[PDB]
């Protein structure tokens, strides 16, 4: 059925009639691109980037047809044919298989078709998130203490993934005795793309938690091999099977992550043997390598930090600089998270900050960092220091959980947490410290940060290191003690550095804390004066 | 504020009342407390920090206990930069060349236009009594206003020193504003206001003449000043006000570091809507004390609403108290309505509920001081928070009613709540707040 | 360890290191070249992991040919002059150049072993 | 004293709306609003009046008395408003296309917009509903039908920013409003998205949000201050487009404005409260850096025009 509304337009029986669609691309540059006539290079650049046209030349090709195809190539339109031709990669391609010509052309022109609906019987929507189904409603249960279940998103070469390939290994939920039963669940999502890299694998994986939760009748909580999934009996009635897991995952992966994901393959494994074999072969090595990469990343290896300005809605001058060792002070934005956000969401909160114009690497001063901070904060903050608390410190917004303040009598710094409602050696409570520190104002001697920055190598590197930590609430100390002791052992100190740090149980007062520190041989009493 | 800590004796004797010397350093750095509260301060550093802590703009206090208002004390030209400290005040203008009917009408308007909006009492703050030529009528008007019973501060506008000497003792004990200093009578005005530390109003033609007059007054030793930016037209008055504020703030000049008084009734020729427009303008543009011809609800509602909005602290917005709010004297059996900590949200919701006259208990969780969806999209408003607050608040005081209404604009929160509150009947009510009174009625 | 211990005998007054260094990209084994060529292979056509894209560009005439530049320096020739001139001429004529040895190092010093060099020296097809 | 003479490196761009001698220009200022002492304000702020396609049942009784004989017909309503009050522009709000209320096909609203635009000489602003999905199709149809008059399309939010951008600026040579919600960074994002699409700063204006006085007004004020300071002080090229604020959309629906005198006897005249709310909101946003305002009551239009004339001249 041919028509303009049917999007099937016959131009003419002569080869020269192909110019009538060429002028469509040409006038698209003239009308929508706003390019004046005579700017041929700009028009050719426009049609190559903006007009997703391609040529399918069928049947024997005369010299005139080939020369007209060279015109299509001149406009950036790849030419596909079923004839033997002198192929040019990405420009002139031979595809004899008529069953694959459409798919070949879409790949050659980088055309993606949006799957409007997910082919599932059960309703899919965001409003169905958090609707817990009880034991009475439940049919199937995966993971937890009942059995072993795992999920993994891995990047693979395009050859190893097949587009829209949803397969199930082992029995389905239809073989269940109709009683609530236990069976292992292995979810394996292979994703391939030109812009996809390994550092983006965790991010997509997190979205899996939401993608399964938007289906009514199924709930997913947990991560990696701690997968914990429940499927209700009503899903069993409506016609929900394990293949719809793959259908939903594929649809949402191609929708949300179309920028970096070109091909997606979802595999559901139910066999006791195959699930464990694939978890051992694929899941655990990638979990270990992700943990190792998170552990081993330092500011020296990278050459690009990331600026985040998400919290400028309530702290107009606040700019967060995220390094491998300095997390976003909200505690939820990391260096890898910022890189993934910049790749997936350009013109978003996270932007690249090149490491150029190094001024003081001990203190953490770069000319490019100062330039970016001045630009993003709209000139409110001009010069910043990444690793020092007293000299041109970073600002704080108000999402932070921990506040580090300076205690000069102890020649160190105390730390307060949001959940700690009592007083500190410093006097101010967390609320007064929060009012003094947050809001995007550079306040020397005070800073806001998360729990992970405490055990960092760059924590107060400009003032000596984390040896300045002289007071900390007992819960915070118990949470951080392992990594704090590791970093202090690397610094210059016996491993049990947590015990020398005072807490609210021992003493919350100036002279008492000072006496405990000096009787305990705290390193902060043997350093240079902090101010 | 860590710089002043070095000048401090660094001996946490807690004589100042602040827990540590660093606590005192940070308290006086914010400008909340002056530097003189340290008894052990070294004299040289004491003077140094008396000069250093000196605010760029002086704060003038006018009135007694129930009519005490603070003017000035600002630090930035835009509220998003740091904040706006002291809200502007409104005066109603009376003149001795007025009929007794008009004076009585204005007094009745001052008494009638008085309400409470989000915990702040909106009412006329000042009576600006102007001298129009007759001493006896001026004194009679002052006595009539005093005896009428209006709870307002007093601003006596009289450039005649002879009249002012007799008029001042009528309202001297109430800490008034004495406006009328000129280039020739400022000596006598300073002598009049110097004994009781009364605020003195300074006026001159042009900004340069005003600057010279303020310098002449300051050389006499008086600093309790309220400036009149002047201007024969609206454009010139706006220019003078903006220039005074920017000279004080951007130029770091203490000569113009004083609140301004703007007579909008004279600029607008008693035009009500032009008064509203200029009052909003000078609320946003450095007008400390705005004088208006009259006061009614058409003036009061938008002006007071906007003034309440503008002078909120950007870092700490208005938040209602956590707990269980009783509306329409709820008994044991009364429906329970849950809503966020945001003051505007609670204001609207409780206005709808109180108008419904149905006894409805109200529960406020800790949503971070954000609207329902702003907090929800930020994730601070979930079903877990509602369950936690319902369990802890103490709803057990009143029982036999399990229908709980939840903000309708967030409906995705439903599924969790029924699991977290099995006995409670969780209802996701209508989105719009105008549906609330009918739903409570039915 | 012998080399490291000799650092104590350094005479820093006799040291002069010219501030002239150049970024280079290398590592193009046949396997690496095939991996790079896999990008311009249409997945629906293939095959993968062959030299077929290179053969295609050579046969179509987009690339006129491939030339290997190898060899040493020689005091008889202005050092690195012939290497650089030959390489620039070849790539300007849409001849892709593979380099080894001291010629490759002359190209590295000059700055030809850079992606940017493609738009600075190469002809249209290359 | 030294006169404060801080200079700005930025300048707000100018956008032209309408055709003929009634066409209005927005932007061009190099200083803060009404700061004629600091420098030059490129164009005077413009005041527009709001009309609907359907009869305004929810409006206050005095407004229905003002338009008792013309409110039935949008064409007659627009001609009456132009002949009686002569605003800088007319905002035709297509509320009959709102999916939550009465729902209409985009063809009917486009026909109404064409009928209105071919009967008036003043610039026309066509505003849709709050639904993005409906807005995309509605604005495509409206821009196709009302071609050749350089109308302004409101609420080109991010979700449909392409569609309203393509059917508007690109195809039929109209202007558009990039709409964000009380955020300077979201305004920057929508401006950058419009620029990357192929739409210049001379082809759209910004709506950084609008609210009535007392209901989140400080957020609008702070957003206006921040965008103005960034555009002028920082020479931020992505924020140098003029700003339009629809005041009557929010200021006229609040309890203070819409309560009748019988509903609140102590408050007084309903018309006076409506005009006062409109005037206060418009005055505040004009002082904070808006370039055009949409007002409903003609008395508010007159008061705001006199306010602008007094401040600028
Ligand atoms: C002002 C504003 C801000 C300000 C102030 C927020 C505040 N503290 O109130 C700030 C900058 C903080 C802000 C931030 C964000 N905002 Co905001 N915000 C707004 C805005 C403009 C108005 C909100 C408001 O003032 N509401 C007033 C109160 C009274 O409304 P309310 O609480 O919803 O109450 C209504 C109903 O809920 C009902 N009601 C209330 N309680 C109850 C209870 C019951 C039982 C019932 C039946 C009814 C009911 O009564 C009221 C009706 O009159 C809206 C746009 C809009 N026009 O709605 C965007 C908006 C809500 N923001 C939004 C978002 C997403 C955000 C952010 C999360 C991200 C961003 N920048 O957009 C951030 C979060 C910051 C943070 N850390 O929390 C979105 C929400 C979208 C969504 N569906 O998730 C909007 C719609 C903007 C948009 N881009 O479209 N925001
Ligand atoms: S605290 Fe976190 S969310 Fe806020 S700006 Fe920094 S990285 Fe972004
Ligand atoms: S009174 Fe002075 S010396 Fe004593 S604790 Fe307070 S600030 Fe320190
Ligand atoms: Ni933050
Ligand atoms: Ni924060």
């Amino acid at each position: 059925k041919m028509g303009l509304d049917l999007r099937v337009i016959p131009l003419g029986y002569d080869v020269t009639s192909v110019i009538h669609v060429v002028t469509i691309a040409i006038r698209a540059a003239l009308i929508f691109g706003g390019i004046k006539g005579g700017q041929l290079n700009d028009i050719l650049k426009y049609t190559a980037e903006r007009v997703p046209a391609f040529v399918n030349a069928f049947g024997p090709l005369s010299e005139l047809v080939v020369s007209a195809g060279a015109g299509a190539i001149a406009l950036g339109f790849p030419v596909l044919t079923d004839q033997v031709v002198p192929e040019v990669p990405t420009l002139l391609l031979t595809q004899k298989d008529y069953d694959k010509m459409v798919k070949t052309s879409l790949e050659a022109r980088n055309i993606k078709i949006k799957i409007t609906e997910i082919p599932i019987p059960v309703s899919f929507a965001a409003a169905f998130e958090g609707e817990r189904i009880r034991k009475n409603d439940m049919l199937a249960e995966f993971g937890g203490n009942k059995t072993k279940a795992w999920e993994l998103v891995m990047c693979a070469d395009q050859g190893e993934v097949e587009d829209h390939k949803i397969e199930v290994i082992g029995p389905d939920i239809d073989t269940i005795d109709k009683a609530p039963g236990r069976m292992p669940l292995g979810m394996l999502i292979k994703v391939s793309g030109t812009n996809m890299q390994k550092d983006f694998e965790p991010v997509l994986e997190r979205r899996l938690h939401y993608f399964l939760n938007y289906i009514e009748g199924v709930m997913h909580v947990g991560q990696r091999n701690l997968t914990w999934v429940r499927i209700g009996k009503e899903a069993f009635e409506k016609g929900f099977r394990l293949k719809h897991f793959g259908e939903v995952i594929y649809a949402k992966m191609l929708d949300e992550f179309g920028s970096v994901v070109d091909k997606c393959e979802v595999t559901i494994i139910t066999d006791p043997g195959k699930a464990e074999e694939l978890e051992g072969k694929y899941a655990v090595p990638r979990y270990k390598e992700r943990d190792a990469r998170l552990e081993s990343l330092v500011d020296e290896k990278v050459d690009t930090f990331y600026s985040c300005n998400l919290c400028q809605s309530f702290a107009p001058a606040h700019v967060c600089i995220v390094t491998p060792e300095r997390l976003g002070l909200c505690g939820a934005v990391s260096w890898l998270d910022a890189k993934a956000t910049l790749e997936l969401n350009p013109t978003g909160p996270c932007q690249a900050v090149p490491k150029e114009g190094v001024v003081d690497e001990n203190l953490g001063i770069w000319e490019k960092v100062n330039e970016t901070v001045s630009k993003i904060s709209q000139g409110a903050v001009t010069s910043v220091t990444l690793y020092s608390i007293l000299q041109d410190p970073m600002t704080s917004c108000g999402c932070f959980e921990c506040i580090t303040g300076i205690m000069p009598e102890a020649n160190g710094v105390v730390m307060v947490n949001r959940e700690f409602g009592a007083t500190t050696p410093l006097g101010m409570t967390f609320g007064e410290l929060a009012s003094m520190t947050g809001g995007g104002v550079q306040t020397p001697g005070f800073m806001g940060h998360g729990r992970q920055f405490i055990a960092s190598k760059k924590f107060m590197k400009g003032e000596g290191g984390l040896g300045r930590i002289v007071w900390m609430p007992k819960e915070l100390k118990d949470f951080v003690a392992e990594k704090l002791n590791k970093t202090a052992k690397e610094l210059y100190n016996i491993d049990n550095f947590a015990d020398m740090i005072c807490d609210e149980t021992i003493a919350t007062e100036s002279e008492e804390v000072v006496k405990f520190l000096e009787e305990k041989g705290h390193p902060a009493l043997k350093m240079d004066p902090i101010m | 504020g860590l710089n002043i800590f070095k000048l401090t004796p660094k001996k946490n004797c807690k004589d100042c009342g602040f827990p540590t010397c660093l606590a005192f350093s940070m308290k006086v750095a914010a400008g909340a407390v002056e530097i003189g509260k340290c008894p052990h301060m070294s004299d040289e550093a004491m003077e140094k920090l008396a000069e250093a802590t000196a605010p760029i703009m002086k704060t003038i206090t006018i009135g007694k206990g129930d009519n005490e208002y603070k003017l000035g004390g600002e630090t930035v030209l835009f509220r998003h930069e740091k904040t706006f400290v002291n809200r502007n005040r409104f005066a109603v203008a009376f003149s001795d060349s007025m009929d007794d009917a008009e004076v009585d009408a204005k007094i009745q308007h001052i008494k009638d236009v008085d309400y409470v909006r989000i915990g702040e009492q909106m009412k006329t703050e000042f009576a600006a009594i102007k001298y129009a030529g007759n001493k006896d009528k001026y004194l009679a008007l002052i006595n009539k206003i005093k005896a009428s019973g209006v709870k307002v501060a007093y601003a006596l506008v009289c450039e005649d020193v002879a009249v002012m000497k007799e008029a001042l003792p009528l309202v001297k004990d109430e800490n008034p504003l004495v406006y009328g200093a000129n280039k020739d009578n400022f000596k006598e005005m300073v002598e009049l206001v110097k004994g009781d530390k009364l605020a003195l109003g300074v006026k001159a033609d042009g900004l340069e003449a005003l600057y010279g007059l303020v310098e002449e007054i300051q050389k006499l030793g008086y600093k309790n000043l309220v400036l009149d930016p002047g201007g024969k037209s609206i454009k010139e008055a706006f220019e003078n006000t903006v220039q005074i504020r920017r000279i004080n703030i951007e130029g770091q000049d203490r000569t113009f570091g004083y609140p301004s008084i703007i007579f909008l009734d004279e600029l607008t020729k008693a035009d009500k809507f032009m008064e509203v427009a200029l009052s909003t303008l000078f609320t946003l543009k450095y007008g400390s004390l705005l004088v208006l011809s009259d006061m009614d609800y058409s003036r009061a509602l938008p002006l007071y609403s906007i003034r309440q909005n503008v002078f909120t602290d950007p870092q700490k917005p208005m938040t209602v108290d956590l707990g269980i709010h009783g509306i329409n004297n709820p008994d044991e059996n009364s429906p329970v309505l849950c809503t966020v900590d945001f003051a505007l949200t609670y204001f609207l919701v409780s206005g709808e509920v109180e108008r419904s006259k149905v006894p409805v208990w109200m529960v406020i969780p800790d949503a971070g001081g954000y609207s329902v969806l702003t907090s929800w999209a930020a994730g601070k408003f979930t079903g877990a928070a509602i369950a936690d607050e319902i369990k802890k608040c103490g709803i057990a005081e009143k029982t036999k009613n399990r229908t709980l209404l939840i903000p309708g604009k967030v409906a995705v929160l439903k599924g969790e709540l029924e699991e977290l509150l099995p006995d409670w009947n969780i209802v996701i009510s209508s989105t719009e707040a105008m549906f609330i009174p009918k739903l409570l009625k039915e | 360890k012998e080399a490291i211990l000799n650092f104590k005998n350094r005479d820093q007054s006799k040291v002069m290191i010219p501030e002239l260094k150049c970024k280079a990209i290398l590592g193009y084994s046949v396997e690496e070249i095939i991996n790079k060529l896999d990008k311009v292979v249409n997945t629906q056509i293939g095959p993968m992991q062959t030299v077929k894209p290179l053969a295609d560009v050579l046969v179509s005439g987009v690339l006129r040919g491939a030339a290997a530049v190898v060899g040493c320096n020689n005091p008889k020739v202005v050092q690195d002059s012939a290497h650089i001139e030959t390489i620039k001429g070849l790539i300007k004529n849409d001849v892709i150049v593979v380099v080894t040895g001291c010629a490759a190092q002359a190209a590295a010093k000059y700055g030809l072993l850079q992606k940017e060099a493609a738009e600075k020296y190469a002809g249209p097809g290359l | 004293f030294k006169k404060p003479t801080q200079k700005f490196s930025g300048k707000i761009g100018e956008v032209e709306i309408g055709t003929g001698e009634k066409a209005l220009k927005l932007g061009g200022e190099s200083v803060l609003p009404f700061y004629t002492f600091d420098g030059d304000t490129g164009n005077t702020p413009k005041v527009g009046m709001e009309i609907l396609d359907v009869y305004p049942e929810d409006w206050i009784d005095p407004l229905k008395d003002i338009y008792k004989d013309v409110a039935k017909d949008p064409v007659k309503w627009a001609q009456f408003v132009e002949e009686k009050y002569s605003p800088d522009f007319i905002c035709l709000r297509l509320i009959s296309a709102d999916p939550n209320g009465t729902d209409a096909a985009p063809e009917d609203c486009a026909k109404t917009a064409k009928a209105v635009v071919e009967a008036i000489k003043t610039p026309l602003v066509v505003a849709g509903t709050g639904n993005h999905e409906k807005d995309a199709k509605l604005f495509e149809k409206v821009a196709q039908e009302t071609e050749g008059h350089n109308i302004l399309l409101m609420s080109a939010v991010e979700d449909n920013y392409k569609s309203v951008g393509a059917a508007g600026v690109m195809a039929y040579n109209d202007k558009v409003v990039a709409e964000s919600s009380v955020d300077i960074n979201l305004a920057k994002q929508i401006n950058i998205l419009m620029n990357q699409l192929g739409i210049d700063n001379t082809k759209f204006v910004d709506n950084v949000g609008c609210a009535a006085g007392g209901y989140g007004y400080e957020y609008v004020i702070s957003t206006l201050d921040r965008v103005k300071l960034a555009a002028l002080g920082q020479d931020d090229k992505t924020l140098q487009v003029p700003i339009i604020s629809p005041v009557s959309f929010e200021a006229c629906k609040v309890k203070e404005a819409m309560d009748s005198e019988e509903d609140s006897p102590q408050w007084g005249s309903q018309e006076d409260r409506t005009v006062s709310m409109e005037v206060a909101t418009a005055s505040g946003v004009l002082a904070s850096g808006t370039d055009a305002v949409i007002l409903r009551h003609p008395k508010s239009v007159e008061v705001i025009r006199n306010f602008i004339k007094e401040l600028l001249g």
